[PDB]
């Protein structure tokens, strides 16, 4: 995904490979001229999905799905029973802890497992 | 039957303690500790609805003093709620200032037999 | 700074309980004539005088005059009735109560350690009215944001640069060691002053090695449970110790222990 010109030409250089040479080398097809690469670097590409442009829009893709909702826990403040429960590391520990949040609206209490 | 003696799920650091989270534990040992009004709000909840240890409530009262008691071995706070808080005491209690309710269930005969012996 | 001299520990610790307490002011015993006449005489009759003050049962406004109209055993203690002359120190948001040497059952970590007994000292975080610290006193709650989020107050900040920093009563700095299950929960902690011969962490490491234990509450759990009281008997080598096996149920998806801190005993043990 890289490409440069010569300054023999300012035409575009293919990469190869010689066997002999044993070091990356660039040269051109339309003039004679082979020069010395640089970083050994023939691809680089950042991943992405951005595959489906100008569509992602109108059907909804799912990129970031909701979190789960539960009414089996009870809130402590409130006595609601709707809250959101999800797991995420803590400050410092290590592992996958539940937490719990509060889908009262007037609440807005979040307590671990 | 008895009730569940599953605790909470232990909590393990990534590093060595370099003496100072166990001082942010020892202070915070002070906040949100709820042990000694959970088994007041359970005796008064006993006296005041009958059929004591029988609902939901009393079981929720001693999954929480479960939960302040092991909060001593493992860092779970007891999250007392608001609106468990009794506010209201028996005759049999020291808090004067407090509002006193007249209680008929056996600690109140108990107490009134122990007032008559004694006048 | 204001004395520079030799004067000893236990006389000035002894009055700066007289000043805590209320009996005589700050500036009644810093005068130069107070302090000359209590640094040279004898030690006994100076602790006697002392304790006699402090038994007053109104203030006292001269102690200079009181003063001129006035005018080993411990390990023994310890192997019989584990008795030490412990400090217990009261730390209060506006000041710091010092209640003295009082006597009290010694420890397992005493024993072994019997040479520096002034510089244990036990220190509680109460009130002005020596009683238990409010939850709101700590952390008050506020909502800010979507989510309440807790406020540490000043006292949290006081609190944290007290155990940190350390107390330092004349030439000593006491330093944190390791607080009982009891302890935790009347917010009571033990100090001990750092010495030349040993500190704070080498009696820390000859208790054990707590880098095994990842938990913060079980990592103070044990290293605060070898602090109850118990009668010294003889010592056994670790190389007659068995290893046996222990038993378990697992019924209905639950882990059931039978054999959680049971033990086996012999009778001659039992007699020594
Ligand atoms: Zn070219
Ligand atoms: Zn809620």
């Amino acid at each position: 995904s890289t490409m440069k010109f010569c300054r023999e030409c300012n035409n575009i250089l293919y990469p190869k490979e010689d066997k002999e040479q044993k070091i990356l080398l660039y040269a051109c097809r339309n003039c004679d001229h082979q020069e010395v690469a640089d970083n050994s670097c023939v691809y680089r590409n950042e991943v992405h999905h951005s595959v489906s442009e100008r569509t992602q829009i109108l059907t909804d893709v799912a990129s970031d799905p909701t979190l789960p909702r539960t009414k089996a826990v009870r809130c402590s403040k409130c006595q609601h029973r709707e809250a959101v429960f999800f797991q995420a590391t803590a400050r410092g520990e290590e592992g996958m802890t539940l937490f719990f949040v509060c889908c009262n609206p007037n609440c807005g209490h979040r307590w671990r497992e | 039957p008895p009730m569940d003696y599953a605790g909470s799920r232990p909590r393990l650091m990534d590093h060595d303690v370099t003496l100072e989270e166990i001082h942010k534990f020892f202070v915070d040992y002070m906040i949100s500790d709820t042990l000694g009004v959970i088994s007041t709000a359970h005796l008064v909840h006993a006296d005041r609805d009958p059929e004591k240890a029988r609902s939901q409530k009393c079981l929720e009262l001693a999954n929480l003093h479960s939960r302040a008691v092991d909060f001593a071995k493992t860092g779970a706070p007891a999250e007392m709620p608001y609106a468990l808080k009794p506010r209201e005491f028996p005759d049999f209690l020291e808090r004067f200032e407090k509002p006193t309710y007249i209680s008929e269930s056996v600690f109140g005969k108990l107490y009134r037999a122990v007032k008559s012996s004694l006048a | 700074a204001i004395l520079g001299l030799e004067f000893p520990y236990e006389i000035l610790f002894q009055l700066n309980a007289l000043v805590h307490a209320q009996k005589i002011s700050l500036f009644a015993a810093s005068d130069m004539e107070l302090i000359k006449i209590l640094r040279g005489m004898s030690l006994e009759t100076a602790l006697v005088i002392l304790k006699k003050l402090h038994q007053q049962s109104s203030i006292c406004y001269d102690p200079v005059f009181f003063v001129k109209t006035q005018m080993a055993s411990a390990y023994k203690r310890l192997t019989e009735q584990n008795i030490m002359s412990c400090q217990r120190a009261y730390v209060t948001p506006s000041k710091i109560y010092l209640l003295g040497p009082e006597l009290e059952t010694a420890n397992y970590v005493v024993k072994n350690f019997a040479e520096h007994v002034s510089d244990f000292m036990r220190v509680t975080f109460v009130e002005e009215d020596w009683s238990k610290l409010p939850a709101n006193a700590l952390s008050v709650n506020s909502k800010e944001g979507y989510f309440v989020k807790p406020s540490r107050t000043n006292i949290y900040n006081r609190v944290l640069s007290i155990l940190g920093e350390g107390i330092t009563v004349g030439p000593k700095r006491f330093e944190f060691l390791a607080f009982s299950a009891s302890q935790l929960r009347g917010n009571s902690v033990w100090m001990f002053a750092s010495n030349e011969k040993v500190k704070a962490e080498d009696i820390r490491e000859w208790m054990g090695c707590f880098r095994k234990i990842r938990s913060i509450s079980k990592c103070a759990a044990r290293m605060g449970q070898l602090f109850s009281a118990s009668r010294q008997t003889l010592i056994v080598r670790a190389q007659d110790v068995e290893q046996i096996p222990d038993i378990e149920v697992t019924t209905d998806g639950a882990d059931y222990c039978f054999s959680d801190g049971i033990g086996k005993i012999s009778l001659a043990f039992a007699k020594q």
